[PDB]
């Protein structure tokens, strides 16, 4: 469904992609760093960003 | 053996401060300590200039330690500038060097026995994140530190688990004359129960005398401001809120002969172990005639060991500005009565103070 | 009475036309000019304007430029050792913004804007020209950081702020790889914030990286247009120049004014005190330094030889105007004018890098995507 | 600023407007005023997108003043100017 | 109708020297109308408190 419609998002606003999956596997959520009382996201979200 | 000068200004119990040096086990490190002490009143920097001068031109001395009795910042920069010209580190430990400055030269070495502004900024959070207060506001005035203060605390809000927000950031201008109307517009805004005040020892004055006409003064409200403020906490101008709280260093329980012992000791430990590895004992051209043809050696081999310094477990390290990594912070309350008295202390990430609850 | 005015002033061939000076501010509770030459050394400056305060208990000292071209060190002492007694100093030549800040130089004031100050210059010629997305070049020392901080918080009234900024180390001499990071970057517009050695490392670095061919904008300051820079700076440059910040003769006439003004102002005040007999006998704060100081930055000059003469909150100068250079055919020609408030294109035209007349976009979207998908299995 | 006027139309379970109560002649509790031009008849609206509006400017803090469209209705291009709610 | 009351606050004018204790408690006031019922005179002094 997604890269069917990414395609069609490719075509109608001229744009070139290179797709990639998560390297981490996740959605994407905030967690807890290493006692460092800062957070910081993961998957997608933390790609994105 | 390492030249070192201890220099004690005004009233102080100097038969203390010889005593340290002997009783300074660096055996194993074998730092064979020279302390050559002048005592002197402060009189002009001229006098300090000749002082240092002279004795680096006389025993070669690799170090200094300062101790004063003024609370003018005036001494900081002179030692500062000292340093860069002389090549020599110099240890404001107590007194008008011991108060840190903003920036510091890249080419001088001199180290301080203080706290950064950004240093106390990140211990008001530590104190008011105990008591759950997570609601703040901070006021800041034209001092040159301000955007120094806001940002560290603002930097600390972006991601942090607990519910931490900021109201109100103004800043105010009180350079402009007949300021009494802008100022009250501005502070009328106030309504989170815990205000962040940054200016200084007399801008607090104002400020609170036209808060109180506002009237943020009452139980439920609480200031927090740092040392800079305060300043001498003997003094005060009868417009402090009962309830101000402060953070400054650890002055009550540090003495000069202790601040001059862990003096001797980070310049000692230091310059022991660049000639155990690098092996070149810093002899600069002892005249300052025509210093600049002199650049040809360098001294910044031993500046990089006072960066990263350990005695008898604490780390008596250094940043690049001269503050303490982990210095000795102490929180102040003012009591019914228009005292400073001490509630707690902050070392190493744990804070820990002798009130609990809070009133 | 005798008030002293004696400056720690270099070129001693300056203090001929600088005594003439004080000659006429006596008539334009007396004025005696001790200007002592400033030697090479700078520890025996420190020694050396206690005994000019001994031998004349100056009111206001200044200090110019030594034959030295460092400028960084020099000024220190006369501010360092005058701000004991907050006695305030003159920066006639300084153009740093160490000098700046009131919690290292208590009592300090200035007749050339420091480096910092183009900062502002940038953003009303980047609002002239349109554009929005600009990358920072800035340096890694306190001078750049002031240009950088001034350049983030003025682009703060209109909410927004640069695309990237990128801090390199002064003297630095690989610099490709952190520079390489923002050719990928979607804005062209390059904002240089490095000294006058440091200028041409990125120089060369940008010339066989092919960023100063056609479609880039370089906006930078009087350093990167001078020196050594400008001998492998690339065409195109549009650069700041202060019309006549190196004059010290210039900057020596209306100097004196300033406080020659101020004098008769001093003499209707409160609680007025001599300035310190001797430096070795005085360790009093003198407070009549910060008087002096206070009222001097709320006092304007009508008029002077470089315009008028008025300080900013922090001492610096205000309404300054700038001389806009353009780097054509290894020359720098004149393309805009600087009214303290905008600026004012000249008639010639802007030669931009790679020869472009018409003047470039300044921003190229990167129409190539870079997409992230997680398996799920419909979609 | 705060202040900002609010188009409504009514719609049977999002907007639904009632006539102003003829004892105290001001609108209900949970149910909002809403002005209406036939000179300004005022009407007391309430509904799932009304309740939504009370729970938005509670957090967003902000005050409105809703109004019924007359012009149209939620909104059409005619002569290529729209009419209504748009 | 939707009526609903905030506070009902008593301030106290025979007090000597309570302006500092007047400014307190009506800082609590947060409605959009605050009914002050009180002598034209002392509404001078409860006016410019509130200011």
């Amino acid at each position: 469904f997604c890269i069917d419609l990414l395609i069609k998002l490719a075509r109608t606003m001229n744009f070139t992609y290179e797709v990639h999956l998560v390297a981490d596997g996740k959605f994407g959520t905030q967690e807890r760093v290493n006692n460092s009382n800062k957070k910081e996201w993961n998957g997608m979200m933390g790609e994105l960003l | 053996s390492i030249g070192i000068a201890v220099i004690l200004v005004g009233t102080s119990d100097e038969v203390a401060i010889k005593d340290a040096h002997e009783k300074d086990d660096f055996h194993h490190l074998s730092v064979v300590p020279r302390v050559e002490l002048v005592a002197m009143n402060e009189t002009d920097p001229k006098s300090i200039i000749t002082r240092i001068c002279d004795l680096m031109s006389d025993r070669k001395i690799q170090g200094v330690v300062f101790a004063d009795d003024t609370d003018q910042e005036a001494i900081a920069q002179i030692l500062d500038f000292i340093s860069a010209q002389t090549l020599t580190p110099i240890l404001g430990i107590h007194g008008g060097s011991s108060m840190i400055m903003a920036d510091k030269d890249e080419s001088s070495m001199f180290f301080q026995f203080g706290p950064s502004i950004e240093q106390q900024a990140s211990v008001m959070l530590n104190i008011m994140e105990e008591y759950d207060w997570y609601i703040f506001s901070i006021v800041t005035t034209y001092f040159p530190g301000y955007q120094d203060f806001v940002n560290k605390i603002r930097s600390t809000i972006e991601n942090s688990f607990v519910g931490w927000e900021l109201e109100e950031v103004l800043l105010l201008d009180m350079s402009l004359d007949d300021g009494d109307s802008k100022i009250q517009n501005q502070l009328k805004k106030l309504q989170s129960p815990i205000i962040l005040l940054y200016c200084t020892k007399e801008e607090a004055t104002y400020i609170f005398e036209v808060a109180n006409s506002v009237g943020l003064t009452g139980y439920g409200y609480t200031w927090i401001v740092p040392s800079l403020v305060a300043g001498d906490t003997d003094t005060v101008p009868a417009e402090f809120p009962t309830g101000l709280i402060s953070v400054s260093y650890d002055e009550w329980d540090y003495g000069l002969p202790a601040r001059v012992r862990d003096g001797i000791a980070i310049i000692t430990t230091a310059a022991s172990d660049m000639l155990s590895e690098h092996s070149f004992i810093p002899e600069p051209k002892s005249s300052c005639y025509n210093t600049h043809e002199k650049r040809i050696y360098q001294s910044n081999m031993l500046n990089r060991y006072l960066i990263n310094v350990t005695f008898e477990g604490r780390n008596l390290s250094f940043s690049e500005d001269g503050y303490q990594m982990h210095p000795k912070l102490v929180i102040i309350l003012l009591n019914k009565e228009r005292k400073w008295e001490r509630v707690g202390k902050w070392k190493d990430k744990s804070l820990q103070m002798k009130y609990y609850v809070w009133p | 009475k005798i008030v002293n005015i004696g400056a720690v002033l270099s070129t001693r061939k300056h203090e001929q036309m600088f005594r003439e000076a004080v000659n006429q501010a006596n008539k334009r509770i007396q004025l005696n000019a001790t200007s002592v030459t400033h030697k090479p050394n700078a520890i025996q400056m420190a020694l050396s304007v206690c005994e000019d305060l001994i031998s004349s208990q100056v009111y206001a000292i200044l200090v110019s430029h030594p034959p030295t071209p460092n400028d960084h060190f020099t000024p220190t002492p006369v501010s360092y050792t005058a701000g004991f007694y907050r006695i305030p100093v003159l920066g006639l030549t300084t153009r740093m913004s160490i000098y700046s800040d009131k919690s290292i130089h208590l009592s300090f004031l200035r007749t050339v804007p420091p480096y910092s100050h183009q900062s502002s210059v940038w953003f009303e010629m980047m609002r002239v020209y349109s554009w929005n997305h600009i990358i920072l070049l800035v340096s890694d020392d306190h001078e750049g950081r002031a240009a950088q901080k001034r350049l983030e918080t003025l682009l703060e009234e209109r909410e927004s702020k640069a695309e990237k900024v990128l801090q390199f180390d002064p003297g630095t001499k690989n610099v490709t790889a952190l520079l390489m990071e923002a050719k990928e970057l979607e804005a062209r517009v390059i904002i240089l914030s490095a000294s006058e050695d440091d200028a041409a490392t990125v120089y060369r670095a940008a010339a066989m990286l092919n960023m100063t061919g056609s479609g880039y904008v370089w906006l930078v300051g009087e350093r990167e247009i001078s020196g050594n820079a400008l001998r492998y700076a690339p065409d195109g440059i549009l650069g700041l120049q202060l019309i006549n910040g190196k004059n010290e003769s210039a900057h020596i006439s209306d100097a004196v004014g300033v406080v020659a003004q101020a004098v008769h102002e001093l003499l209707e005040k409160e609680n007025i005190t001599d300035p310190p007999r001797g430096c070795v006998g005085n360790t009093n704060i003198w407070k009549t330094g910060p008087l002096f100081k206070r009222v001097l930055m709320s006092s304007k000059y009508a008029d002077g030889v470089t315009g008028r003469v008025e300080f900013n909150e922090d001492g610096d100068r205000k309404f300054a105007n700038y001389s806009i250079m353009n780097l054509q055919n290894r020359k720098l020609v004149q393309v805009g004018i600087y009214n303290g408030t905008h600026v004012i294109p000249n008639d010639r035209k802007i030669i931009w890098p790679g020869g472009e007349t018409e003047k470039p976009r300044g921003y190229q979207m990167s129409t190539r995507l870079k997409i992230v998908t997680i398996h799920q299995e419909p979609f | 600023d705060d202040h900002l006027s609010i188009v409504t139309l009514e719609e049977a379970p999002f907007v639904i407007v009632e006539s102003v109560d003829p004892l105290s002649g001001t609108c209900m509790r949970n149910t909002v005023p809403c002005q209406k031009r036939i000179g300004y008849i005022k009407k007391c609206c309430k509904g799932f997108c009304i309740d939504i509006l009370k729970k938005i400017s509670k957090s967003v803090k902000f005050t409105y003043d809703l109004y019924l469209v007359t012009n149209g209705k939620h909104g059409k291009k005619i002569n290529g100017t729209w009419n209504g709610m748009i």
